[PDB]
């Protein structure tokens, strides 16, 4: 299954108001290609910046055998 | 939630009717009241925290035991929680005044109030007493202010009283 | 009033924390027997009791 | 309702209504008079609006009414006109409420699935609503025609 | 003055009086401290109401232990984090009680290839969870359980239940899992490295609309009430009083020829309490002619 | 329902076996504790109304429950609360005599939580009332009979919760 | 949950007074028993698996419960019953150290009846197993510590009943 | 079985079974006669298989029946033979079903925890299963012996 | 370690160390002298303890040393004694740390599957740890030996 | 993470050797300094707000970052900065109680440097704030605890650098 290796930082927007424990907003992730669009859109809407992304698993332009 | 316009629309759509003369009349009444609704909401927003603080400072004198031992606001923690509930009541009453309908009141306030308060052991009578105290303060302040129309303000608080109040009779 | 009800069940918020409550809570939350650290807490607190 | 949207947005942040939301509410209240005027004209003209839109649609798209089309037959044509009447009523609801929430809630959720089940061309339905838009906009001033065009275009977009 | 009086009066030993000194210092510091800002749980969307809670309530409610899978965690705390994740996603320690586990995903989470969010996403759609909390349940009940397993809470609104039922209808268990994980609320409350936790009464502000629902959901008996307690009550709020005995749904016997067959309050929980006041006559369908009903034909 | 003797008999019957040594031992234990239970039952039956009275007085008098607006404000509501307390006292005494808690589930707990949730009855308040009933009954009944009575009253409270 | 300390403090506070004459007596008794209870808890934690093993051998093993058709037949069901016994022992230890079964009420008894009634777990067999666990723990820890744990274990048994 | 597994996957994805699953189900259904025949072979030889496997296992491992062993004693040895018969029955179930899911759900989940609580050596249990597999292969033809040994080695590997 | 567990709990709860945690840390520091004396005695008597444990284990379970077991000739016995010495050193580390954390980190997790792969009976190694426990308890004073037993029985139960 | 005891145990275990004289006296030193570390940690926890307030006052108040244009200007940015400093103080206290600096790398130095680089956070001002925290904590706890705390504070500042 083709998957993306993404490096992104997503600083919180409601930590001050909610008073919750901090988490490292910078992370490297192996995200499925199916969920990658939703994950990237959520990251952009959250306000964080994705610094690096790549297709870790899979061959570019593959027509069959995605799964 | 549904305001007056949306509840009228839903009511007419139930029968599958076009908006008739009575619908236009009710809409006109709400739209003309909207100025006073916005005015009252602005005033309550201006004096919100003071209103709740004064309402508590009257309610704990009406029923003094809520701050003495075995009372439900005994700690500062309990006191702050009680004032938070009072602030919630005021904010949702303001929302209901602007919306001209108590369904926004019901969906977000009353639908489980007795269950939650019984589970926490909170009294269900002193809370409505404080609600009425807030309503009295709000309407007195509105009457003092230059609010031509103020009758609608008693509707949300009185609906809260009727819903969350035990059926004595 | 309301035309339904979720159902009222008793809630038990903790008013404040004591050492025994803290240790028991940690062990119960982690699904463990009281280990050496919690046992030392309990013993020292009982001695100073 | 715009009032509904503003109150919900304020409640989501758990604060009292912001001055911007209050300004939006006041503007909506002020424009309520024009809203009632547009809605009243639409409801008064509902018969002629539906009839002229149906005539234009059945001239532009004879396939839907020709044999083999979904609306073919007297009963099917009457049902198509009834759907047009439903959507005109929804447009009046949206006009009164100042937004498209009633239109979405009543007649724009799962409409694609419903009309696929019924075998109807959703593009044809959108064309019918578009013609209703043109006919209704012919019956009012420039400002009110553009005002109702918003609801008509929203229905068109949701149907296509 | 109180501190000085206590110190002078006792003055026995540092091992016996340093405690008094420390506690009076804590008292003075807390008293000097300004009032803390109340925690605010924003409404996740338009459906749910925002909430607030004093930051004194969130100081005595036995705060949850939060586990974050940092990349460098040693084996012991990494194992603890994995066990916490297993307990959160399965209501218990399935690996410890049955040796059921997925070392394939465990290794990835341990080295950091997939962080906590993707671990949860894969685990929930794994067959291990699919056989325990989706296969044995209706779609509605499975969705309600999936909220607490993934979102640390239950359904908050009729609209939320409606949307997620539509999602699970379209794409099934994987679609529901994706909609839960790739949501603003999840990333807000847990980010990418925190295992989800149950935000109970003391963890945050609890809306007074799903009180009994979430109280019943959080308990370990949740997977045994098969009847959806969330959609039913959310519909019943908008609808009027139901066809039901005054004292509860469990108080209506079956209408069979013989046998007092009652729904047992503890076996397959199906209690449906309703607010019945005194003067609430019931509607009963007359066996004979409908005109013979003594309500209208006394 | 079922007492301890009934429980032993039912276990032996369901296994299709005669009363073995362990069943005899448990029966001997129940027979040993029987005189205690009879004494406690006689005491509580003699003082049924009083214990309820001081339970309410230590628990519910001059409180938000008895104020206007509470669930125990009206005279009819006070009578209903008293009837609930008398049921709980009577059935706890029955369970104490029988040495078993099956009776409470059969009669009281089988629908009582749903009943209070439909009624709006404050289960926290009723738990407090029965908890006070614990000490009120214990004072009259002693220490070990008090322990047994507290066991059954805790049973009622846990069922309510 | 609550322990003896917070129960005493809550009672004193609700009465509005300090810890005058009996709250401190109960607290000092609690502190006196505390170290012995901690030692008993340590022993129980060390021998947890052994205790469950002996209890299963005494009561459940070689019975219709273990035989086909019984609720402890399959391997998963056997493991679940073993884990339940471990839960019983651990929460009994928590209750013993706390001095109050409030932890048992809120974390164990809250839905224990519902879960066993829904699944089909034999209540009688479970109570037999818990009695065997209590007997084994009493043998392994002493008569005094055995009784001190057995009060809470029998509380769990009564709640199950 | 394969039918249950495919239906479960289709349900989880909220879809009907694909033809790639339907044809697999058809092939599984068609090829059931050999599985059934192996089933009757094993069930007929259950007593002899159990006896020979237990004898070989005890000869290979004396500590099991030696003093201090898990199976030491009359009832202990009979119970070990009972466990062997249990696993033979589960293997027959799996062979008939054409899948290992019945074995895994019945007598394979938590087996490690159960035997650890019992004190029994899971490795010795696996050795007993191996001896049972050897006896069954001896009593079965070459193809049938391999097919049954598939389930036997699955059980052995899961045990250890 | 106790301090490791305190830091872990503090991080999980998002706060500093409470008075109870500080008191238990202080008590652990005070008892560190006794635990270090325990470690000194164990490290002084390590050789004799391991030798006696090995010979007692061989006497009790001859199958390990007899043909068919893991102990053949001299090299296998040397490996078994090396593993026994490793377990004794891990017990000493646990004693010095006042917590089973160092033992688990060095070796307690995966020991079951490691011995399953190696063919070494986990029950036998647990037994050998047992005889190490009794030999150490006999070597040292009874009351002081309770703390060492508190970790020996822990390891035995974990390997049981 | 690890501590002094854990680190010395790991050092012995990597060579597979028992605790020698060096490990023995290092453990002696750790146990001797345990009381000092506990006292310093208790004082820091009691006065946690004070160190943050004083370090902020003497480090970044009336500065360019507080001026508009820097990362310290806005109220939300100021709150985030003070919360970050408070977590830094808490983890420094954790490291000082542990006796080992692995905790800061485990939880703090994992990605804070690169994430501040991503967010444009002033690293030099962060180091200055950490240093001011060093003097504040040294003054509050004493030279003996002050140097011990400043060791981990310098570790954090170097990791950020
Ligand atoms: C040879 C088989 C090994 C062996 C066996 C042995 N087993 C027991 C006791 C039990 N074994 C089981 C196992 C199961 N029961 C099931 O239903 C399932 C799935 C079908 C399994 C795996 C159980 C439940 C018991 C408990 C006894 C009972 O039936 O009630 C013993 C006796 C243990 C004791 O001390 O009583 C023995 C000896 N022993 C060996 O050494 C062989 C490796
Ligand atoms: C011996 C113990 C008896 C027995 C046990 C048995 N229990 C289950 C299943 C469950 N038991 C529980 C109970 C609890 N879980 C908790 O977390 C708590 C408090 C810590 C309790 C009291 C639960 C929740 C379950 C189901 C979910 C789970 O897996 O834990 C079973 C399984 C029955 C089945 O067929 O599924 C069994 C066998 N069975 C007996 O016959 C003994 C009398
Ligand atoms: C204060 C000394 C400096 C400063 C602070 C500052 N920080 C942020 C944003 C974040 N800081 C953190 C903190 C942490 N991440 C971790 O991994 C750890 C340990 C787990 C900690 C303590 C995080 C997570 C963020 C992102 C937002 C969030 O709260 O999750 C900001 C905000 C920057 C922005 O404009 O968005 C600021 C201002 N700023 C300075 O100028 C000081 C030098
Ligand atoms: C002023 C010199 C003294 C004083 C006077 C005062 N108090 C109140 C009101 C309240 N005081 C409390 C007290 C407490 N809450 C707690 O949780 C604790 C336990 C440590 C205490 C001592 C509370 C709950 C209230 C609110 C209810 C009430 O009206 O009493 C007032 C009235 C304020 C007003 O009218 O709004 C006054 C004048 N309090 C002190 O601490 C000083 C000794
Ligand atoms: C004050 C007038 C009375 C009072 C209040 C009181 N309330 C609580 C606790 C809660 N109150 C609520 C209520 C609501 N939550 C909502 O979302 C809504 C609508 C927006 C309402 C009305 C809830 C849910 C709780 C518990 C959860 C929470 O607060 O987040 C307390 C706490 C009691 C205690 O001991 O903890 C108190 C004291 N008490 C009085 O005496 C007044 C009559
Ligand atoms: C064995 C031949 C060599 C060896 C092994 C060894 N590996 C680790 C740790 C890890 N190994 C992996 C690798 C994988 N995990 C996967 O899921 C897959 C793909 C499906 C692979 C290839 C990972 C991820 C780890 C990290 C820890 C984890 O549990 O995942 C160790 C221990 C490392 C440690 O720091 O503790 C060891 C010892 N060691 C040798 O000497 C052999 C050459
Ligand atoms: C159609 C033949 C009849 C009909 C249907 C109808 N259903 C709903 C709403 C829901 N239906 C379900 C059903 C299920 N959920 C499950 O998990 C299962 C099995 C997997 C079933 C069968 C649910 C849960 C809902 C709620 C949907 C939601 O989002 O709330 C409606 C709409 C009801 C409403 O809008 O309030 C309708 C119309 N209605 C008829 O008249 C037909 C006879
Ligand atoms: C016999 C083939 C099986 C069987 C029977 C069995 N039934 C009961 C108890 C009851 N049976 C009924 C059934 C009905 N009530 C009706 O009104 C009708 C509709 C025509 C039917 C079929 C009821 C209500 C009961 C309750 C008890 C009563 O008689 O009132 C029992 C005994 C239950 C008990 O514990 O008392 C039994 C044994 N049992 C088997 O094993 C057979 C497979
Ligand atoms: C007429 C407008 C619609 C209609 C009516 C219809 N009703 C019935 C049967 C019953 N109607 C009721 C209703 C009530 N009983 C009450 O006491 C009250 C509240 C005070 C109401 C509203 C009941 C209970 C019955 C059942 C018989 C009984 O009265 O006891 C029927 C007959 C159904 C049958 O199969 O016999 C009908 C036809 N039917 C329509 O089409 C209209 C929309
Ligand atoms: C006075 C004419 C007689 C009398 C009075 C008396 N009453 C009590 C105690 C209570 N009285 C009531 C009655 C009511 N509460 C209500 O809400 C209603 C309707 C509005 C009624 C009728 C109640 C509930 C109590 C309990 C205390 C409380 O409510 O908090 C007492 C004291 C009893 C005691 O021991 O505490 C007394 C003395 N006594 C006489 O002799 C007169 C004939
Ligand atoms: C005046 C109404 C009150 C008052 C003033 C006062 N302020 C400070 C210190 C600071 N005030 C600010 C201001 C802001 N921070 C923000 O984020 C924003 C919103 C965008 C503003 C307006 C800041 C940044 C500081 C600290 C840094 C600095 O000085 O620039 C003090 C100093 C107190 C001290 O002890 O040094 C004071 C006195 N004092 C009052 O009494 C009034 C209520």
């Amino acid at each position: 299954m083709r998957m993306f290796r993404i490096t992104a930082c997503v600083p919180s927007q409601t930590r001050i108001r909610t008073q919750r424990e901090l988490q490292n907003t910078y992370f490297t992730k192996l995200v499925p290609y199916d969920n990658w669009f939703r994950e990237q859109q959520r990251i952009m809407k959250m306000g964080g910046k994705i610094v690096k992304v790549e297709l870790a698993t899979g061959r570019p332009g593959t027509n069959a055998g995605l799964a | 939630m549904r305001d007056a316009v949306t509840t009228l629309i839903k009511n007419y759509d139930l029968t599958g009717r076009y908006l008739d003369r009575n619908a236009m009349d009710e809409l006109k009444a709400y739209f003309e009241s909207g100025s006073a609704r916005i005015a009252a909401a602005a005033m309550i927003n201006a004096n919100s925290a003071t209103i709740v603080k004064r309402a508590a400072a009257q309610l704990f004198e009406e029923i003094p035991e809520l701050i003495r031992p075995s009372g439900n606001a005994y700690t500062t923690r309990r006191f702050s929680a009680c004032l938070r509930d009072m602030d919630y009541y005021l904010r949702y009453a303001s929302y209901a005044l602007i919306a001209a309908d108590n369904n926004v009141l019901d969906e977000r306030v009353l639908q489980g109030l007795r269950e939650t308060y019984n589970s926490l052991g909170v009294p269900i009578g002193p809370t409505v007493r404080g609600i009425q105290i807030m309503k009295e303060m709000i309407e007195a302040m509105a009457e003092d202010s230059s609010l031509n129309s103020t009758d609608f303000i008693a509707s949300p608080f009185d609906h809260m009283t009727r819903e969350l109040s035990e059926l004595s009779v | 009033s309301v035309k339904a009800s979720g159902g009222s069940s008793l809630a038990r918020p903790q008013l404040y924390q004591t050492v025994p409550v803290s240790a028991i809570s940690q062990a119960e939350q982690q699904d463990r027997f009281l280990e050496g650290s919690e046992l030392n807490e309990l013993t020292a607190y009982f001695q100073s009791g | 309702s715009i009032v509904t949207k503003s109150i919900v947005n304020a409640d989501a942040e758990a604060r009292y209504l912001s001055p911007g939301e209050l300004d939006r509410i006041k503007a909506f209240v002020t424009g309520g008079a024009a809203r009632l005027r547009i809605a009243e004209t639409l409801t008064g003209s509902r018969e002629t609006i539906v009839k002229q839109a149906g005539d234009r649609l059945f001239q532009k798209r004879p396939d839907i009414v020709s044999p083999g089309g979904n609306a073919y037959g007297e009963e099917m044509t009457a049902t198509c006109l009834r759907d047009m009447d439903y959507y005109l009523r929804l447009v009046t609801y949206g006009v009164v409420s100042g937004d498209v929430t009633p239109i979405e809630e009543i007649g724009l959720v799962g409409v694609r699935e419903m009309y696929r089940s019924l075998g109807t061309p959703i593009e044809a339905v959108a064309q019918s609503v578009r013609e209703m838009k043109e006919v209704a906009s012919g019956l009012m001033s420039s400002d009110d025609a553009a005002e109702a065009s918003a609801y008509f275009d929203f229905v068109i977009g949701k149907m296509s | 003055e109180m501190r000085a009086a206590s110190a002078d009066y006792f003055r026995n030993n540092a091992q016996a009086k340093e405690i008094v000194l420390q506690y009076f210092d804590i008292l003075l510091s807390e008293f000097k401290a300004p009032t803390p800002a109340n925690k605010v749980r924003q409404g996740p969307s338009n459906d749910i109401q925002g909430l607030e809670l004093p930051q004194s309530y969130f100081n005595a409610a036995a705060k949850r232990q939060k586990y974050a899978m940092k990349p460098g965690l040693s084996a012991l705390e990494k194992n603890a984090v994995i066990k916490a994740a297993y307990r959160q996603i399965f209501e218990r320690d399935i690996t410890k009680a049955y040796s059921q586990s997925i070392s394939y995903l465990e290794s990835q989470v341990r080295n950091g290839d997939i962080s906590m969010k993707e671990f949860v996403r894969r685990l929930a759609k794994s067959p291990l969870y699919r056989k325990q909390f989706f296969e044995p349940f209706i779609n509605s009940r499975a969705l309600e359980l999936a909220f607490r397993h993934i979102l640390g809470r239950g359904p908050s609104s009729r609209e939320e239940v409606q949307k997620y039922f539509s999602i699970v209808s379209s794409g099934g268990l994987p679609a529901l899992v994706d909609a839960l994980v790739d949501s603003q609320e999840y990333a807000d409350y847990f980010g990418e490295e925190t295992v989800p936790y149950l935000r109970g009464l003391g963890v945050e502000a609890q809306e007074c609309r799903n009180w009994g629902m979430q109280q019943d959901l959080f308990s370990y008996s949740a997977p045994f009430r098969k009847v959806p307690q969330f959609i039913t009550t959310f519909a019943q709020y908008d609808r009027p009083l139901p066809d039901q005995h005054v004292y509860g749904s469990g108080n209506d016997p079956l209408e069979i020829q013989f046998g007092a067959i009652f729904p047992k309050e503890t076996r397959n929980p199906s209690k449906r309490p309703a607010p019945f006041n005194k003067d609430t006559k019931r509607i009963l369908i007359h066996r004979g002619p409908a005109v013979n009903n003594q309500v209208g034909n006394p | 329902m079922q007492d301890a003797i009934t429980a032993v008999i039912n276990s032996a019957d369901v296994q299709g076996k005669y009363l073995d040594g362990a069943a005899m031992d448990k029966l001997k234990s129940y027979f040993a504790s029987g005189e205690l239970r009879v004494r406690a039952a006689s005491v509580i039956s003699a003082n049924a109304a009083t214990i309820v009275k001081e339970a309410v007085a230590k628990s519910l008098l001059y409180s938000d429950v008895t104020r206007p607006g509470g669930n125990m404000y009206t005279t009819r509501r006070y009578a209903a609360c008293i009837r609930d307390l008398d049921y709980y006292l009577r059935y706890a005494t029955y369970a104490m005599l029988a040495g078993d808690a099956s009776i409470l589930d059969e009669r009281v707990l089988n629908g009582l939580k749903e009943t209070y949730n439909s009624l709006g009855v404050p289960i926290s308040s009723t738990v407090q009332a029965i908890q006070a009933i614990k000490e009120v009954t214990a004072s009259l009944v002693g220490a070990d009979a008090g322990k047994e009575m507290g066991v059954y009253l805790d049973y009622i409270c846990s069922g309510l919760s």
